[PDB]
This record gives structure tokens, C-alpha cells and sequence, in this order.
């Protein structure tokens, strides 16, 4: 463990879970209607941490390797280690 | 499942924030069309792997960053990304032992 | 459904007018009287209530639309809470494995 | 350029519940009435055990030989 | 319709047949057990009648006839009840209105360019 990778999986699943648990709050809790104020201090906490964990993937995701370094350049520097 | 309550919510939002979390981001890196199998197919040379052990590579031996410090694969990112206290930590990408 | 209603409670009525001219002779007049007075109560209650039902037969068919909107209504807030019963059974057990 | 898995968004105002149903169901005149029947009818009648058998009859759902057989003294 | 006069007008042949008998009539009394008996047997045309018109009530309207109430106290609570999930429901649809612009106000602060295109598609 203790990867970017493991940092960026359970980002992913921290998104999705504040994606169920935004609905769930905001559709089973609500004021009436009229044809509270801790609701609405709900939605507006549960949106900046939505948008917080989407900044903080795209963060990992710039933070990971690129698509140089393929695989034979791995093995080519592995080799020339190999006879140093 | 049935009830959710502001001691429950206010824990849930601690633990998702623990778990998840001006500029200073890392430097943008564009596309890149030479790779070195497949794109520009390099016949096995000599300034690749000299660049991969003793320069500095921003994609392939660490990350690079605003205000300028160098990070390579064993070692740890400290950035904030938002314009708060929180920081983000992106631990090491390798964890040698 | 008040048609079968109707004609249950007109058969029950008659047979119990008939139970009281068959003890009619039987009883004692005097008190029987009493009795008589006492049969004319219930079913003018019978009759009573009866006429409620007939009252309200106009008001039916607002209720039978008010049933309509409710069970409208409370199709959509199964419909609310299945979606987030289906997020969390997409974000807790098929992204973990 | 497109975002993978974008289609499009249903009709911009089907039939939902934000409408006012009862309005839009010509329900309104009724409620606006109404926003005893037993004193209504005694409006009629004098007043409103065997009407609890009465109650009890509603949960669970020879006129001329009956005058005959109707014999019964006055005193 | 006609059931509610006629049924009426048997219920006060039967009070008028109460009173009587609850009298000391010398005269003939016999006229208000045979003017029943031919309620009854008007009550059994209404029956008829009432298999023309194929009434169905729910039994809470008998339920609260026992309770000796109007049915239209049933009514009320009907309309009040349809009045209560449709103000439910279109609490829920706005909250989930109110939450949604304020995602993509917090989104469009975070990620320009993408909010951008996505106010662009709609």
C-alpha cells in the first residue's frame, strides 16, 4: 500500500460514495413546501466536498507517470543496472 | 440507511475529507508523441537511459512542480491545490521497502 | 360496492321484522311496546347511517382521484430513494472488488 | 470534445410531482370548499349498542304476509 | 339520487310509527308496521335502483360514520393528505434543484473549461 494509485482508488470511491450519500441526505431530509436552513447548509457542504475530491483526483492524475516511459525503456535501463 | 443525523453527517464528512485531502500543482505536462517503443521507435541508443538515470525527467523518473522543487518517485508531495489550509499529500509512487 | 351494502342491510332489517312480528304475540304488549320502540331505533339508525353513505356518494369521485394523486406521488419517492439505493450499491460493493 | 456518455435529457416539462397536481386535476373548487353529518342529518331526524351492531353490519359488508302476520294488541 | 328520498322518507315512517306505537292509540296502529313492510318493500326497488347505480365506497367512510361524524371530515383528510405528498414532493425536487445549481457554481469555479463546454451542451 501507501501508493498514489491506492491514494487515487480510494478517491474514486470516496466520489462515488459522496455521490450516494448526497442523494440520499438531500431527497430523505428536506423542508415541506410552500405552493430547512440546516438542509440547505447541507447541500452547500456536500457540494464543496464533491468538487474538493474531483480537484484532488485530477491532482493524482497529473501526479502519476506518463505515457513515456514505456515498457522497453524500463527494460533497457534495467538491463544496463543489471551490468553496472 | 434509514436516518441520517448531524453527529452522522458531520462524521461522515471528517472521515471523507481525512481520506481525500496561489496555485502551487504540479507543472503541466502536454501529450506526447515520441515514446520510445512504440511512437518514435528508437533503436536501443544510449542518451535515453543516461537521461532516464541521471537527469531530470518530468515524466518519467519524478513529478515537477511550481515554485520549483523536484520530487522523483520514492518521495512525497506535499501541494494545495485549494485555496485553504487543507493540503493535499500524495504519498511516494514507489515505497521502497 | 354500497349496491351489495344496500341489499344486505334491507335483508337484515327484514328478518329482524320478521323475528319481531313472530315474538309480536309472543310477548308481553306492554313491554313489547318497549321492544317495538326500541327495533324502530336500530333501524333508524340502520337507515340513518344509510342515508350518510348516499350523502357522500356525490364526494366519491374526488376521493377516488385524491387516491390517484397519492399513490402518484408516493411512486415517485420510491422512485427518489431507489436511485440512492442504487448508488450505494454501486459504490460499495462493485467498486470495492 | 464531447464528455463519453452524453445523450440527451428528457422533455422539459413532462408530468412531474413539482407540478400542483390537484390544480392541473381540477380538484381546486372542492378543496377551497373545504379548507357532523350526523348533526346534518339531524338537521332532519331527532338524534344521531344496535347501531354499534348497525356499524357492525357496515364492516362486515311478503310486506303484505309480515302486516298479516303482524297481530298484536294495543293495551 | 332517488334512494336517498326514498330511504328517507322510510326513516321518518319510522319515526312517526315509533311515536305512534309509543302512544296508547286505540285506533288502528297496524297502518305503521304495514306502511314499513312497504318501505321494505320500496327499499327493495331502491335495491334495484342501486344495482343501476353500482355505488362503491371505501370502508373508512363507514368507519368514520361510526364515529358519527361527516364523511365529509373523511373527505378533508383525503385532499389534505394529497396536499401533504404533493407539498413533500416538490420540496425534494427543489432541494435537488438548489443543490444541483450549486454544484455546478462550485464545478465551474473549480474547473472552468469543462463547466464551460457542459453550460455550452446543456
Amino acid at each position: 500500500m501507501a501508493d498514489r494509485l491506492t491514494q487515487l482508488q480510494d478517491a474514486v470511491n470516496s466520489l462515488a460514495d459522496q455521490f450516494c450519500n448526497a442523494i440520499g441526505v438531500l431527497q430523505q431530509c428536506g423542508p415541506p413546501a410552500s405552493f430547512a436552513n440546516p438542509t440547505e447548509e447541507y447541500a452547500q457542504l456536500f457540494a464543496a466536498l464533491i468538487a474538493r475530491t474531483a480537484k484532488d483526483i485530477d491532482v493524482l492524475i497529473d501526479s502519476l507517470p506518463s505515457e513515456e516511459s514505456t515498457a522497453a525503456l524500463q527494460a533497457a535501463s534495467l538491463y544496463k543496472l543489471e551490468e553496472e | 440507511l434509514s436516518r441520517n443525523e448531524i453527529i452522522q453527517s458531520y462524521l461522515s464528512r471528517q472521515s471523507s475529507l481525512l481520506s481525500s485531502s496561489a496555485r502551487q500543482l504540479h507543472v503541466l505536462v502536454p501529450q506526447s508523441p515520441p515514446t520510445d517503443l512504440p511512437g518514435l521507435t528508437r533503436e536501443v541508443t544510449q542518451d535515453d537511459l543516461d537521461r532516464i538515470q541521471a537527469s531530470q525527467w518530468p515524466g518519467v523518473n519524478g513529478c515537477q512542480d511550481t515554485q520549483g522543487n523536484w520530487y522523483d518517485w520514492t518521495q512525497c508531495i506535499s501541494l494545495d491545490p485549494h485555496g485553504d489550509d487543507g493540503r493535499l499529500n500524495i504519498l511516494p509512487y514507489v515505497c521502497l521497502d | 360496492r354500497l349496491s351489495t351494502l344496500i341489499e344486505f342491510l334491507l335483508h337484515r332489517a327484514y328478518s329482524e321484522l320478521m323475528v319481531l312480528t313472530d315474538l309480536l304475540p309472543r310477548k308481553s304488549d306492554v313491554e313489547r311496546k318497549i321492544e317495538i320502540v326500541q327495533f324502530a331505533s336500530r333501524t333508524r339508525q340502520l337507515f340513518v347511517r344509510l342515508l350518510a353513505l348516499v350523502k357522500w356518494a356525490n364526494n366519491a369521485g374526488k376521493v377516488e382521484k385524491c387516491a390517484m394523486i397519492s399513490s402518484f406521488l408516493d411512486q415517485q419517492a420510491i422512485l427518489f430513494v431507489d436511485t440512492a439505493d442504487r448508488l450505494a450499491s454501486l459504490a460499495r460493493d462493485a467498486l470495492v472488488h | 470534445g464531447p464528455f463519453y456518455l452524453m445523450r440527451e435529457l428528457p422533455g422539459s416539462t413532462e408530468l412531474t410531482g413539482s407540478t400542483n397536481l390537484i390544480t392541473h386535476y381540477n380538484l381546486e373548487q372542492a378543496y377551497n370548499k373545504f379548507c357532523d353529518l350526523p348533526g346534518m342529518i339531524d338537521l332532519p331526524g331527532s338524534h344521531d349498542l344496535r347501531s354499534l351492531i348497525e356499524k357492525p353490519p357496515i364492516l362486515s359488508s311478503g310486506t303484505m304476509l309480515a302486516g298479516f302476520r303482524l297481530h298484536t294488541g294495543p293495551l | 339520487h332517488l334512494e336517498e328520498h326514498l330511504e328517507k322518507f322510510v326513516e321518518n315512517i319510522r319515526q312517526l310509527g315509533i311515536i305512534v306505537s309509543d302512544f296508547q292509540p286505540s285506533s288502528q296502529a297496524g297502518l305503521n308496521q304495514k306502511l314499513n313492510f312497504i318501505v321494505t318493500g320500496l327499499q327493495d326497488i331502491d335495491k334495484c335502483r342501486q344495482q343501476l347505480h353500482d355505488i362503491t365506497v371505501p370502508l373508512e367512510v363507514f368507519e368514520y360514520i361510526d364515529q358519527g361524524r361527516n364523511p365529509q371530515l373523511y373527505t378533508k383528510e383525503c385532499l389534505e393528505r394529497a396536499l401533504a405528498k404533493n407539498e413533500q414532493v416538490k420540496g425534494k425536487i427543489d432541494t435537488m434543484k438548489k443543490f444541483k445549481s450549486l454544484l455546478i457554481q462550485e464545478l465551474s469555479k473549480v474547473f472552468p473549461e469543462d463547466m464551460a463546454k457542459y453550460r455550452s451542451i446543456r
